[PDB]
């Protein structure tokens, strides 16, 4: 339970800009032992002097290595695809992005694909008992 | 001046846990000890030099 | 005000019992709130002369 | 549901009560753990059979384990699962079946994994499988499993010494 | 079958840019244990702030490492020729590339040969029942 | 305890920018054998000729990995909140941070967390018996 | 050959041989790499309903 | 508070004085350090039971540690805590418990670890856990722990051997 | 003697720029295996051809690792402070800098601390039987 650390699912929602077709939540596993990662603020802080710091714009990330669909075309884990994507940790923790946009795709041999995912947005959804809204 | 600002600044440690015994404080509990509590006077009267005491 | 308890959710499952559940039925809690408009202005006009 | 001792791994009784037992009919209970695999070895065979031990092999720490200082903590367990089975002879055609002869372990592994899966799914302990030997002896079979637990480690709860109310500062010259 | 990694076949078929000659489809064998690459979406993602996004156009590649065939000049594997392209693996894809362009060809010592290809498009089949076109 | 090196305390006190919440100070334990780094003097001086130097103003900064405490949204152990932090050492040395803000932010995977802070100053308390003030 | 047929391949790892008496013994060493996956389960149910109570 | 020979780390009978006697009553004291393990084994397995000993196994190095050139000196301590204890029959319906039996050992290193932290926190003093070894013999149950230490080391308190007030500075031609 | 390589003492004796407070000739010892280096010939040669090298205008440096002494604030081991310096080497050989400063300082962890110092000259003392000036 809440010592220990590890995935326990991972979602997605493909979905094709062209066409409009939809396939939906799916699940996958991973290829290998690393997890995935987050950055979820949405803000950018420079270092300036004295202590200031310039703030801007930036986005929310995601880092999702993936082993493929074997139904599922490999272009749509790269860019010609838009992605809802979801994790979930053992210890509760629930992380949901939605409209990603895959960027600047690495090529893949056909079963392990990495996918660097950005959006406007990353909610957070923490076990019980949270301190902050 | 002086003392109001301080008096102010003081209240936020009302209600805080101690520990003086074993100054290891277990993790995700909220508290703090002698040792803490003196490096933050420290600090807060360093951040005042100039404006209302003469450098120390 | 606090979205970890504004919006709950409730599934058939959590109290009838044994398989009594019927297939299907779940639940939603959401606490609205209408976006604020102004409304009303309270004015204090002080008028004085040209002085000093 | 259950209660776990411990939040995050399982004392050897508790897998022993809750992996083993129940997923094998076979065995009328009789999962019993032990100190250790290396035993007595006289009153280890007497059991009857089957029957399936649970011993630790060594404690061990997989990485820092500096204990005291504010760092995280890391230790590691390895313990093995050995089975005893008899061995069936159907004698057929006026011909027995030699003494010693292939024996299905693969079904014996893929219902384990799937009881542990299935559990760790359900309250969230994971283990790591780490090696598989068989070997014969006379009318009984000795199937040992390896495995390994990782988890991190935490002290017992205390008592704050006391709370602030108010400070007497003075403000001297 | 359906779960194992490893590479089936692969065929190429060279034309000589300049007189026009063309070699039927060869086998190939791979050098060592590396196995292709792909990149089959056309598009590129650049990231800009707030989500958006400049979508470009870009060239589907393949990587692809053989052993020559001790029959053709190790020229033609290099940027003098024309290449066509297909891998099966195992669980039954197929990658199927034609009129390919070799580029900044790496220097080979006569019998292990790296070739990064491009093309306009790169066609995947799937195994039986796939969810999309 | 002169003669032995480890931390003994990590203290962080958040404040988020935007709506003013305060989360009162809270311990903290580290993900792996690295330690805290530092750097208080806030001038820095550039090289020229002859043993000349610019010197010119300049931020200090903390470098500090800690793992997150289960009950903080993750976003505020990035550049979404500003931060208040301490550290004692065996020894007795008590290092004291205030104001921090968060720059460049690099992704985290949900449990470990590297935070760099830099702040108008940083104030460090020795042991009894200093030789200077 | 089988490997082609239905793609299933081996590892070789060694080969030995001796003799005794009358007999000789040749000794192969193989391996094999293979994925693992969970037997299949049955749902517990689907879904088709919504309340959404929308309070004050 | 305690009086420690050194500032910075403890010698065996410090440890087996003020870890282990306080934290077991199971133990009248009877926490001996011994200089190794493996001595006089007969004698060493004749004292009441229950009881502990401390023993060094060896004392090497973590890093550099040329002597006389000045840099920093490490130096390691691995020293072995060993336990015994007896076992508990109880008979429950006309039968007896097995002479070999799962026995606990969870709570001896809880209890242990604790005490270490605590130790540890008041006064500056920290451990590096190694690993944990279990095993038994007839009634006896033999518990195995090992540590190790890092600290530095220093140099007696060395005396001057004058001041400096004068200055002659001839200036020749 | 002659024939061993090592370091036998290393003095420093701390000057405040914005107080003038001084500190006199304080030991240390180094952290790890790794000796102090040097450079004192003040000027630089550039190729150019022909070997028609460019001389020009430097500065003598100098780099020491020591272990903090825990009565003096971290600060003065960064660019808060003017450092002068000593070591003598096991051979007899001693090299003296004064009116050091110190330059573009990296995070310490507290304990280990390096200095990159820049001086005007550094003087080198030989053992006896010099055959220079």
């Amino acid at each position: 339970c809440n010592k220990q650390n590890g995935v326990k699912n991972i979602l997605i929602t493909f979905t094709h800009c062209d066409t409009g077709e939809v396939i939906g939540p799916i699940s996958h596993e991973q290829p290998d032992d690393t997890l995935p990662t987050y950055k979820t603020c949405a803000w950018t802080n420079t270092a300036l002097t004295n202590g200031a710091v310039m703030r801007s714009a930036s986005n929310a990330t995601m880092t999702l290595p993936v082993v493929r669909d074997p139904r599922v075309p490999l272009a749509w884990y790269q860019g010609c695809a838009q992605i809802d994507a979801q994790v979930e940790k053992f210890d509760g923790t629930v992380m949901t992005l939605t409209e990603g946009a895959v960027t600047e795709p690495e090529e893949s041999d056909g079963r392990a694909v990495t996918m660097t995912i950005i959006a406007a947005e990353i909610d957070e959804l923490l076990p019980p008992g949270s301190l902050a809204a | 001046a002086t003392g109001v600002a301080l008096a102010t600044f003081l209240q936020q440690f009302n209600g805080l846990a101690v520990f003086t015994k074993n100054t290891n404080i277990k993790t995700g509990i909220i508290g703090t000890n002698l040792r803490l509590m003196l490096g933050k006077i420290r600090k807060w009267a360093s951040d005042n030099v100039g404006v209302l005491f003469s450098e120390f | 005000d606090n979205i970890n308890e504004d919006i709950q959710l409730v599934s058939d499952f959590d109290v009838q019992p044994k398989c009594v559940g019927q297939p299907g039925v779940f639940h939603l809690n959401m606490r609205y709130r209408p976006p604020v408009r102004g409304a009303r202005i309270n004015v204090n006009l002080v008028p004085a002369l040209f002085d000093n | 549901k259950l209660k776990l001792t411990y939040s995050n791994r399982l004392t050897l009784p508790e897998i022993a009560k809750h992996i083993v037992s129940p997923t094998f009919h076979e065995l009328e209970g009789r999962a019993i753990p032990v100190t250790g695999v290396e035993d007595d070895k006289e009153g280890q065979s007497a059991i009857t059979k089957p029957f399936a031990l649970v011993g630790l092999r060594i404690g061990d720490t997989s990485g820092p384990a500096e204990i005291g200082e504010n760092s995280r903590i890391n230790l590691r367990d390895d313990f093995i699962i050995e089975f005893n089975f008899n061995k069936d002879r159907y004698k057929k055609g006026g011909a027995e079946t030699s003494l010693f002869s292939y024996y299905d372990y693969e079904s014996i592994r893929d219902r384990l994994f799937n009881a542990m899966v299935a559990f760790a799914g359900e309250y969230g302990i994971t283990f790591e499988f780490v090696s598989l030997d068989i070997s014969t002896e006379g009318d009984t079979v000795y199937i040992e499993f390896r495995f390994r637990q990782n988890f991190d480690w935490c002290e017992a709860d205390r008592e704050s010494d006391t709370v602030i109310k108010a400070g007497s500062f003075s403000l001297n010259l």
